[PDB]
């Protein structure tokens, strides 16, 4: 039943993942409403989401970067506390939420590794000249404007990097 | 021989010449830039046209009839074994009764417009390939070495230097900085438009405008070689293979971008941006979103020169000796002329009602619409 | 011909067999290459690969025969007919050894690059060790004897050159390496006098007498 | 080409039989280090044009 | 004319004074280096033959025979500084 | 639900067993959707599939699979510049070949690599597309379609920061050229990155040789025109000052050879720092330590530069490492050449102590053989050995056969047609055999040489040579006679210094002189030979069989073979007929060409050239007139017609073989001759002495980029040929041709350069001292082969 | 001119 939606360099985007972010999310998962454009309209968006997810997974793989399960433990702790529900209780409720422990742990692992890879590969390529820091500090200071500069540069450079890596990464649609 | 271009040069278009454009006058400057890719083009101050060849000869000519007013050779003859052409490449610039010329000897000559004697000569970081733009008592030159250097107009001493990243492989030529409100906006060969101050030379910002770095190939070229245009607080810059980006002058944030590239300057007049692509496709775009008002691919791959708005009519040379008057409302060829034989590489100069253009062989032509 | 008609696999293979038995290797190769390209990893492709190895060897396309044999071994390391393939690998290396730029003549080429002789020897040793009962093991053994003699002749040519050159330590070491690797070759017997002379020229007579004792015991 | 052709009929089987050197008394010949030791084995086929090198029928 | 025919070990004449009866093969080889020639027939005898034939300047050879024992201990040293 | 059987519909390359086991699942296990997805991911991660579609039909997981199609064929279109062979090799570099699976993921990388190859070649507009055509049974035909475009060429190489030297002077030594004149041969304007690096190092050498120890290449910009047709190379340098070399202080592990090294590191009082000299003394220390048994004697010269006094102190850290011994020298690739051919070029002895200098000498000697396209070396370390190595020389054989066809033209030889077929490595045996042939205006030569370059292990070569030579003298601007000669020469060439080379040989030459014009000198020689012809009957004939001992000594210490600037080439070649020959005579010849550079850059040179010769009979007999010496032409005395200098033919009255009035037919009786007559046509002499002071100067009106490619020179040629046997007493009316004092002189200009048509050598020489009969042609030139 | 072709 589980077809292969698309191939990404060496990995794949199989149907189970694409659906998991379609049905268990997108009118489910959290704040059910979320987005109401239509599954058909957002199908390409979700497929590109999984594709870029897999591209960043491969990027992390090439660097030989591995995450210890201590980081996974802290990450799941953060995800449990942000929901205002404890860790073991959160697993107990996730059992009936439909995202099994295997699925949930894999999902959090992939999300955290993509976040880590994107942060590394975008932070280096953002250069903040030591003039616009003072320009913003005077506009409205003392490293507090550097945060806004980094936010704007990241919002832009992230999209640039996604476009670059989508272009530089074999993606073929098998469905 | 067996080599043949990946792209065929577009055949010369056939046009209905609404007007009969003709060379008002023609004056030869020895040997011109030749086959070398230079920015060296004429200037025009009051009624006088300062043209140069890469050899070193600089002629001030009368802008009415084209007769030489003065002529000075910047080449320094060295006995009878070695001859040293000045290698003038930085387009002739004229602001303060001074003629500024960059040379690939890494020199900037400020001649006196009165007689052509060297007011000063400054050794600069690298080849002064760009136009020596003039602003706030400074002469700004973007050297091939990668440094944007500001010299003093009178002294000629390098006031300050800004090192801009230089890719391993780039495109011949450098962006001539544009000046707006005590700041210079220059285009780097690495695809970043950098705004710097005009007194201390510290970057206000450095916005990447290329974003088309294919990578794994040196031909991921992103040279911002067009002088950015600062209009209404908007910095329109154009990279090679890159994006025609309208940036914010104060912040350097991309207001918008279009996926078209060029290394030859573009006009940004009123509400219209006229440019000639790297493929020599004349486009007119909106100033507000980069929406293509019209396109003209009939000169494709003819190696057009930068356009100029001469009497409300884009004029583009090409590497055949042909000037094409393209309409600025729809893009139709209003006129066509053959002016030279060596071709046209440097930008035409439309000013004071005179449209001058120097051929690859050094001949400066005045044209009339 | 050179453009095989798009006949079914059976007709193509039959034409290839006819052209092999007809002794024509160029067209047998073109038929078998068409069969291999058009139906890779399909029906009876192992037989086509073996026929290609055979036709390349008989057509003297030894680089292609080596490539075919190596891929056949890598992909089918446990084949009922891999003894034949190891035999053909030894044969291809042996044929590379006896190569001749323009004429094989009677030069005997025993002092050219012996690496192909070493490869042929290794292949035939692997054949006669892993598969001693193969129908190729006796021929592989006689080729092993020839290749051992040929490698010994190469070492003897080097020792003779260094006797010409006066490199007596080089001669002694070369003939010692012969007495180790090729102790039962005519070339080693011919080189023992070289070792004796090299020892004498260095005035290591305590060893020249030893080598003369060896020579006498074997003359 | 014509560069390996004679190897279709290599003209071997005349290689001189390997006779081991007899070590005289009082000394021992160097240890063989049998990197080139021919195993003693008799296969089920012939030699030198009596062995068909055509691939066996599968 | 001919090049220089060097042969055997380079006996510096100070590394040969460094060896004395009692050294095992390991220390002797550390001092002089691995010998080009051993005795392939008899006992553990190492022949350090420093032989030099320059461009028509004469053959000069220093032989240094190190006869060891079953354990590899240097028992006899025969140094012929010049060719007879 | 439990899984029992796994179908693999669509498998035709991966064995069902292999595909099944590649999945981390065994039959009889509990499978949920998570396990299904994991199995898909792993199975596709095996890198054999392009679509995995696991279906649940019934209780079995039908693993529908699309397999990675096999490359049915690799084709190339539009790759006009580059043949398919290297394209296929570069594909094999990525594992893409007919019969291999096409992953569809690496083809983008492969076409990108092809584009990178083109960009290296200079075709920066090159495009590559890997089209895939599906074919039945899951196959793909891979068509690599190319659009190479125009190859970019260097429009300008610019150096910024060079004030001590002009940019043209610095660029002239670069192997990258921004100007390639049609008339010259300077190179190509194509750009290669490795050539750019080599030229940067050439610039470093140029500046460090002049004392610019602070010289630094700040940056190197490579720019393209927007059309990507022109390449601009800008080398931004900062040449410092000229620094003096105060002294060299050596330290480190000198192995007790500190004294010899110190004597090596001796400099003049405060000389000019020279990187070339510093590397020369470093290599001399390496050579010294190698002669002491050290294989890898590392020597790092660090300059401590004191800008105050502008001096340099060379701290030469010397580490004479361990001694390594070559257990054996192996040769890989000598499939044609026998082992001894490669081994006799080894300056490194096997069973000796390793010397990196010796191993590199052997490698360069193997390269000089000309038998190999490549000769790499590998000093592998013997297993379990601290100080034993195998020097493996990996050669790759060439096609040593070569047939050449050259055409030249000159004022001397007219049109010179040269042909030849040579096998420099006959049967890989090192014998160079070959049939050559030449055809001038006056001499048709045909040679068949067979030279064993190593007749003795030492390098003494032995060469036979069957020659035939039809020499028509009249076409050589001599007196008319046709010498058809043929014979053998077996010559032992003995090398003794790599600059001096003797050669002693035995030759046989049978000469048939026919159509001998009746003249005083020929008939003098013939009377000396015991034949008494008649001064009439122009159609004379004379056959001789001469056995000669030829000897020769070639000293050749010219630093450059082409346009030498320093050194000397002497060539004493003599010939003495041995008893038993018909002719008895000796003939010594001595060529000399001493280049004395009178500056630093070697741009101003003095070529002192000489050409001596003396021949004579050995008693009663006389040297044959056809072995005479000649002067004139653009080889001995420029501005003089070829062979004009020297004795002139004194003709006898005779009837012409061809009679046609108004010709003078070489002063024949039928034309109206009755007594002995002078003539303007030269006969040569048994003695000859020519000299030439040629001041070679830089070519004035020409770019320094390639002014060194043209050799300009101003020459003054002396030259006198004389017949020592001329009967001065008996021939008193005619000029005394036995006079060496008749020194013809010429002065002129000469221009040489390696044009595409060949080595062009022009010269205009005015003969300001020429005697009666000396025909002068001022403009000599030679379009050589 | 000399043209050399290696066979
Ligand atoms: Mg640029």
């Amino acid at each position: 039943v589980d077809c292969v939606a698309a191939v990404v360099n060496n990995g794949v985007v199989l149907e189970s993942d694409v659906d998991g972010l379609m049905q268990s999310v997108k009118l489910n998962a959290a704040q059910a409403r979320q987005q109401l454009p239509d599954d058909a309209t957002l199908r390409h968006q979700i497929m590109e989401r999984l594709i870029m997810d897999q591209i960043i997974l491969q990027m992390g793989q090439k660097m030989g970067v591995k995450i210890s399960d201590e980081q996974l433990d802290q990450a799941i702790a953060n995800i449990a506390k942000q929901n205002n529900m404890t860790l073991d209780q959160m697993r107990s409720r996730l059992a009936y939420d439909g995202l099994n422990y295997n699925t949930y742990r894999n999902q959090i692992r992939k999300e955290m590794i993509i976040s880590e890879v994107r942060n590394n590969e975008v932070r280096r390529r953002i250069t903040i000249l030591p003039q616009e820091v003072e320009s913003l500090a005077q506009q409205v200071q003392k490293d507090r404007a550097y945060r806004m500069l980094m936010n704007r540069k990241f919002s832009e450079e992230a999209a640039s990097w996604m476009q670059e890596q989508r272009a530089s990464a074999y993606v073929k649609i098998l469905s | 021989n067996s080599e043949e271009d990946v792209v065929k040069m577009s055949p010369l278009p056939t046009v209905e010449n609404q007007f009969t454009p003709t060379t008002a006058w023609s004056t030869s400057v020895g040997s011109g830039i030749g086959n070398f890719y230079s920015n060296l083009h004429p200037a025009l101050a009051d009624n006088v046209v300062y043209a140069a060849d890469r050899a070193g000869l600089v002629k001030a000519l009368n802008a009415d009839d084209g007769k030489e007013i003065w002529s000075v050779s910047l080449a320094e003859k060295d006995g009878w074994f070695s001859k040293e052409p000045a290698l003038l490449s930085g387009g002739v610039t004229v602001s303060g009764g001074h003629v500024y010329i960059g040379s690939e000897k890494a020199q900037v000559y400020a001649l006196n417009t009165s007689d052509g004697t060297v007011a000063w000569q400054t050794k600069v970081a690298g080849e002064a390939l760009s136009r020596p733009v003039v602003s706030d008592g400074l002469v700004l030159i973007h050297t091939s070495n990668g440094q944007l250097q500001a010299l003093n107009e009178a002294d000629g001493a390098v006031k300050w230097t800004v090192n801009l990243d230089m890719p391993s492989l780039s495109l011949r030529g450098e962006s001539a900085p544009t000046t707006a409100f005590g700041a210079a906006v220059v285009g780097g060969d690495n695809g970043r438009v950098s705004a710097v101050l005009m007194e201390q030379g510290q970057m206000i910002w450095q916005q990447r405008i290329s974003q088309a770095t294919g990578s794994t190939e040196i031909d991921r070229l992103s040279d911002v070689d067009t002088t950015p245009v600062v209009v209404n607080g908007v910095v329109f810059a154009l990279a090679y293979n890159g994006n025609l980006t309208a940036l914010d002058l104060r912040s350097g944030q991309i207001m918008w971008k279009r996926e078209l590239g060029s290394v030859n300057d573009f006009i940004v007049d009123g509400n219209r941006i006229y440019l000639v692509d790297q493929n020599d496709r004349v486009m007119a775009l909106t100033i507000d979103g980069g929406v293509t008002l019209w396109t003209q691919s009939d000169l494709l791959h003819r190696l057009l020169t930068s356009p100029v708005l001469y009497n409300g009519n884009l004029v583009v040379g090409d590497s055949e000796g042909y000037l094409h008057w393209i309409n600025v409302e729809d893009g139709r060829f209003v006129a066509q002329q053959k002016v030279d034989s060596s071709g046209f590489q440097t930008e035409p100069v439309a000013a004071d009602g005179k449209l001058l253009i120097q051929a690859k062989d050094g001949t400066v032509y005045s044209i009339t619409r | 011909k050179e453009e095989v008609p798009d006949n079914p696999p059976n007709e193509i293979y039959a034409t290839a067999q006819q052209k092999l038995q007809d002794g024509n290797w160029r067209q047998a190769i073109t038929q078998l290459e068409a069969l291999d390209n058009r139906y890779p990893f399909g029906p009876y492709s192992q037989q086509v690969q073996l026929d290609l190895i055979y036709a390349y060897y008989k057509n003297a396309d030894l680089p292609l025969a080596q490539a075919a044999i190596d891929r056949f071994i890598r992909l089918n390391p446990t084949h009922p007919n891999i003894d034949y393939v190891m035999y053909m690998r030894g044969l291809t290396n042996m044929a590379l050894d006896d190569s001749a730029l323009q004429g094989f003549f009677g030069v005997d080429r025993s002092d050219r690059d012996p690496q192909h002789a070493r490869a042929a020897f290794s292949d035939f040793s692997k054949l006669v060790r892993g598969y001693p009962n193969s129908q190729y093991t006796t021929d592989a053994t006689k080729r092993l004897v020839f290749l051992k003699d040929r490698l010994a002749k190469y070492e003897y040519s080097v020792a003779e050159y260094y006797t010409e050159r006066g490199a007596w330590v080089a001669v002694v070491n070369r003939v010692e390496g012969m007495l180790r690797d090729y102790p039962d070759t005519q070339a080693t017997r011919d080189a023992l006098p070289l070792m004796e002379n090299a020892y004498r020229q260095m005035q290591m007579n305590a060893q020249a007498e030893k080598v003369a004792k060896i020579i006498a015991a074997n003359s | 080409r014509y560069k390996r052709q004679v190897s279709g009929d290599e003209a071997y089987l005349e290689a001189a039989p390997l006779a081991e050197l007899h070590a005289p008394a009082g000394m021992i010949l160097p240890v063989t280090s049998g990197d080139y030791a021919i195993p003693v084995t008799n296969g089920s086929g012939a030699v030198g044009k009596a062995l068909d090198i055509r691939p066996p029928a599968q | 004319y001919r090049p220089d025919i060097n042969q055997g070990n380079y006996l510096t004449a100070n590394d040969v004074s460094k060896i004395r009866v009692g050294m095992t093969q390991q220390q002797v080889a550390y001092a002089l280096g691995t010998p080009l020639m051993s005795d392939p027939f008899g006992t553990n005898t190492w022949f350090y033959v420093f032989r030099q034939q320059p461009g028509h300047e004469g053959v000069t050879q220093q032989t240094l025979t190190l006869t060891f024992n079953s354990s590899g201990v240097l028992t006899n040293i025969d140094n012929k500084p010049a060719l007879s | 639900f439990v899984v029992k059987d796994i179908h693999f519909e669509g498998l035709q390359r991966v064995a069902v067993g292999a595909a099944l086991l590649s999945m981390p699942v065994r039959t009889g296990d509990t499978v949920n959707d998570e396990d299904i997805s994991n199995t898909i991911r792993a199975l596709f991660a095996t890198g054999n599939f392009e679509d995995v579609c696991v279906l649940r039909d019934g209780d079995t997981l039908l693993v529908q699979v699309k397999e990675r199609p096999t490359i049915a064929s690799i084709t190339f279109s539009g790759n006009k510049s580059v043949k398919d062979d290297m394209l296929k090799q570069n594909l094999e570099a990525s594992g893409v070949r007919v019969g291999e699976s096409l992953d569809r993921t690496t083809i983008a990388d492969i076409e990108k690599g092809l584009e990178d190859f083109y960009y290296s070649v200079g075709k920066y507009s090159a495009s590559v597309k890997a089209v895939v055509t599906p074919l039945p049974r899951n196959r793909v035909d891979l068509k690599l379609v190319f659009q190479e475009g125009v190859s970019a060429e260097i429009q300008q190489i610019n150096i910024v920061g060079n004030h001590a030297f002009t940019t043209d002077e610095l660029i002239s030594h670069f192997q990258l050229r921004d100007e390639v004149p049609w008339w010259n041969v300077v190179g190509d304007r194509k750009y290669q990155k490795q050539k750019l690096a080599g030229d940067l190092e050439t610039l470093r050498s140029y500046y460090l040789d002049r004392g610019y120890a602070r010289f630094n290449i700040d940056s190197t910009q490579v720019s393209l025109t927007p059309d990507k047709k022109g390449i601009y190379v800008t080398v931004n340098i900062t040449e410092g000052d000229q620094y003096k070399l105060s002294g060299v202080e050596v330290s480190g592990n000198l192995a007790g050879h500190s004294a010899e090294i110190e004597q090596l590191t001796k400099i003049e009082p405060g000389e000019l720092y020279n990187g070339t000299k510093v590397t020369k003394m470093e290599d001399d220390i390496k050579k010294l330590l190698g002669r002491y048994g050290y294989a890898y004697p590392r020597v790092q010269s660090m300059p401590e530069i004191n800008d105050a006094d502008k001096t340099v102190k060379l701290r030469v850290n010397v580490d004479a490492g361990n001694r390594f011994y070559v257990r054996k020298i192996r040769f890989e690739g000598n499939d044609t050449s026998k082992d001894a051919v490669l081994r006799r070029e080894m300056r490194q002895m096997e069973g000796a102590w390793l010397g990196s200098d010796l191993v590199d000498q052997g490698k360069e000697r193997l390269n000089r053989l000309g038998f190999f396209e490549t000769v790499d070396t590998d000093t592998q370390r013997v297993p379990g050995s601290p100080d034993q190595v195998d020097v493996v020389y990996k050669v790759k054989e060439r096609n040593t056969g070569s047939f050449n066809f050259g055409i030249g033209y000159g004022t001397e030889s007219g049109v010179s047609f040269q042909a030849g077929v040579q096998q420099d490595n006959w049967l890989g045996t090192g014998y160079a055999v070959g049939i050559n042939g030449t055809k001038n205006d006056y001499q048709t030569y045909a040679e068949l040489s067979v030279t064993n370059p190593y007749f003795t292990v030492d390098g003494v070569s032995l060469g036979g040579r069957l020659f035939y030579n039809d020499f028509q003298a009249d076409d050589a601007d001599l007196s008319d006679y046709t010498n058809k000669s043929y014979g053998t020469d077996v010559t032992l060439g003995f090398p003794i210094n790599e600059y001096n080379s003797l050669r002693a040989g035995l030759g046989y030459v049978h000469n048939s002189l026919s159509n001998m014009q009746p003249q005083v000198a020929m008939w003098r020689y013939l009377y000396s030979m015991g034949e008494h012809p008649s001064t009439s009957d122009q159609d004379n004939s004379f056959k001789t069989d001469d056995f000669t001992f030829n000897y020769g000594w070639t000293y050749n210490k010219l630093d450059r073979g082409y346009f030498p600037t320093d050194g000397s080439r002497v060539n004493l070649t003599g010939k003495v007929t041995i008893p038993g020959s018909d002719n008895e005579y000796y003939k010594v010849t001595l060529d000399t060409a001493t280049y004395v550079p009178i500056d630093d850059d070697h741009k101003w040179v003095v070529l002192g050239r000489t050409r001596w010769g003396y021949g004579d009979g050995l008693g009663g007999k006389e040297m044959p007139f056809y072995e005479n010496f000649y002067a004139g032409g653009s080889s001995t005395v420029r501005g003089f017609q070829s062979n004009t200098i020297g004795p002139k033919a004194v003709y006898f009255p005779h009837q012409a073989s061809n009679y046609d009035p108004d010709y003078d037919y070489e002063c024949a009786t039928q034309d109206g001759a009755k007594d002995l007559c002078k003539s303007d046509d030269a006969v040569g002499g048994n003695a000859m002495a020519v000299a030439s002071l040629e001041f070679i100067t830089p070519t004035p009106f020409i770019s320094d980029k390639y002014a060194n490619s043209v050799r300009t020179s101003f020459f003054w040629d002396m030259g006198t040929v004389w017949d020592t046997n001329w009967d001065s007493s008996q021939y008193s009316g005619y000029p005394d041709y036995s006079d060496p004092s008749n020194i013809r002189m010429s002065a002129g200009i000469a221009l040489q350069w390696m044009s595409p048509l060949g080595p062009l050598v022009f010269s205009y020489a005015q003969p300001f001292k020429k005697y009666d009969g000396d025909k002068a042609e001022q403009f000599q030139f030679n379009i050589g082969k | 001119w000399n043209w050399t072709k290696r066979f």
